[PDB]
């Protein structure tokens, strides 16, 4: 009865929160670096 | 033999290494079609073609 509100509804950087496992999810919160390995046959010579 | 004109070069780019990496373009008009000879004056970079 007395329980409050759950931490899907109350926590910061607007994330939610799951179970099953126990999830925090989507935190608006620092950066994500990237590396990405594209193959050369993508590429075109810049000569035509 | 063909004689070339108001030709004008770009290197898109360029890199050392070792293997022909410097790529360059160069625009041309000539008096007629034919075959034409290519060479560099720089003993420092060699031409592939």
């Amino acid at each position: 009865k007395e329980r409050g509100a759950s931490l899907q509804h109350t926590a910061p950087f607007g994330c939610q929160i799951a179970t099953n496992p126990v999830r925090a999810m989507n935190c608006a919160v620092g950066n994500m670096p990237i590396s990405i390995d594209i193959p050369d046959a993508a590429f075109t010579r810049v000569v035509d | 033999a063909p004689s070339l004109t108001d030709m004008s070069c770009e290197v898109p780019a360029c890199t050392h290494s070792s293997d022909f990496g410097g790529v360059a373009i160069i625009k041309y008009a000539a008096s007629k079609k034919g075959k034409c000879a290519v060479h560099s004056m720089t003993n420092a970079v060699t031409i592939r073609e």
